[PDB]
């Protein structure tokens, strides 16, 4: 499965930055129509929980005006320590996807927006597959 | 805080001489509560302000990634004509030194009064407003009341173009 | 010596710095806006246009058609304010980013002027940074009208210089076209 | 018809505003393409050409390094003191720049009005017509 959805116990408990009109759930309920959106400066990070720690065969993102992305796993059972997957410049327009094939044992996985083409940026699909 | 359901953040480059009294307007507008928050009247949104007086801006402006700064507050003194001046330059440069050229400086002019031994306020007024700037007269001799105004006008020009943004968005993405 | 210049090359220069490190005077000891001095060993003058930002020389220059940057600068602060130096380094920086050709190094000198503040200036470290960035350092201590001169003649010379480059880059490419 | 900006036609410019011994006015008109002038700082920069009689213009041409904005005017009368523009050419990154015209002259104003480099360069003037 993906277990980014809410559904799959997916959930985001460490977002930088908030609006409860595109609040960080609307990144995993599977929908491209819905984001999440930052409110200001860079960078910004939020950590996305998954119900186990578990094996990632390939993370996926859906964005608007992202140009520089990090993602870190950890594998423990608390976020005490992260440690980086990798890192990403994007480019130009108006949505962006993103696919990455890993291997990697994760429970937590942040990701930050280090710089953004514009003031601000939008997450609409985080998605994490693999068993 | 009120029922607050966004918080925005906003780089403020604060420019103009050190004997404008910069700290003062800053302190003032920060104190008076008890990085300068205000929420914009009638909303539930808090605009945190992160004020650069320029170790600051230098320390930003070196680190990675830093991507420019598009806000600022202009400052000067009544009693130096010269402190005026140099916020000109300052303003026209931060509008060169922007990464982004398509995404326009957005200021205010300032005038204060450094308590301690000229300026047209008169032309300053017309400047600001040939440049588009909101010019706020401190100078008056209410040193506290209304250092508040330009910040509140930053900070609420800086929430109109979010809301702006924002829309756009929702414009780029159904379905 | 002089007047028997073959050539006058022209050169704007911000000459950026708190109003209360003395820029005035610095530029008064070197004329007493337009700086002659001609490069030593040479028949070259430089004609060095000096751009006190307060003013308004330069905000003037800024907000006319066809302005195209400021590539030569003066930095200047005084030893008794550590902040004054502080805003040298924030100017520098945003010079750097304010060029509209940023294929062209922005060429400075760094002027330490002679009250002080609590946190003094460490010229040691002043110099340090300085170095670190590329920047010809002048310290305008021995009193006030010797060396005003060094500065203003070291950013003149870097101007100078890369004339010639260009100059001798130019007899290339039409020597070929 | 003639070049009347060739020296040998009695072409001479008289008002230059910056000059360098080493390449100086007269290598605009000399015919040569590798001579040239070269401008010794700022911008913008201008000289004025001469020409022996008033002439009917109709191709006027330069040869340049490092110019990016150039505009020419014409005075027919015989003292520069009045001039009316003739055009303006926004040139880009040795470039050669011809333009038709149909007007009478006696002096031909160049203006250097921006560049793309710190300084530039005009290595050739031509002025073709009669009269
Ligand atoms: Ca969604
Ligand atoms: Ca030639
Ligand atoms: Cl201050
Ligand atoms: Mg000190």
């Amino acid at each position: 499965k993906d277990y980014a959805r809410e559904e799959n116990g997916g959930l985001v408990v460490m977002a930088s930055c908030s609006d409860e009109r595109f609040p960080p759930e609307n990144m995993l309920d599977g929908k491209d129509n819905t984001f999440w959106v930052t409110t200001g400066m860079f960078p910004q990070e939020f950590v996305l929980r998954l119900e186990s720690c578990i094996r990632v065969s390939k993370i996926t993102t859906l964005s608007l005006n992202v140009r520089k992305l990090a993602v870190e796993k950890c594998d423990q059972d608390k976020p005490d320590q992260f440690e980086k997957v990798f890192e990403v410049e994007l480019a130009n327009r108006g949505l962006q996807t993103e696919v990455h094939q890993v291997n990697i044992r994760a429970k937590y996985l942040k990701f930050i927006l280090l710089q953004g083409h514009g003031e601000f940026a939008t997450v609409n699909r985080v998605s994490v597959v693999g068993g | 805080p009120i029922d607050i359901t966004a918080t925005l953040r906003c780089k403020v480059a604060v420019v103009g001489e050190a004997t404008v009294g910069k700290s003062a307007l800053i302190s003032m507008f920060t104190s008076k509560g008890s990085v300068a928050p205000v929420t914009i009247p009638d909303t539930t949104v808090s605009v945190e302000l992160f004020l650069l007086d320029t170790s600051d801006l230098y320390k930003e402006q070196i680190s990675q990634y830093w991507n420019g700064v598009y806000y600022a507050i202009l400052v000067f003194d009544v009693s130096s004509m010269e402190s005026f001046e140099s916020c000109k330059a300052w303003f026209e440069l931060l509008k060169s030194a922007r990464p982004d050229r398509e995404r326009p400086l957005r200021a205010v002019l300032v005038a204060n009064k450094t308590d301690l031994p000229q300026v047209r306020l008169d032309m300053a007024q017309d400047w600001a407003t040939t440049n588009t700037l909101d010019f706020f007269d401190v100078s008056a001799n209410p040193p506290g009341k209304d250092a508040d105004a330009p910040f509140l006008s930053i900070a609420t020009t800086f929430y109109r173009n979010y809301e702006d943004k924002v829309a756009a968005f929702q414009d780029a993405c159904r379905n």
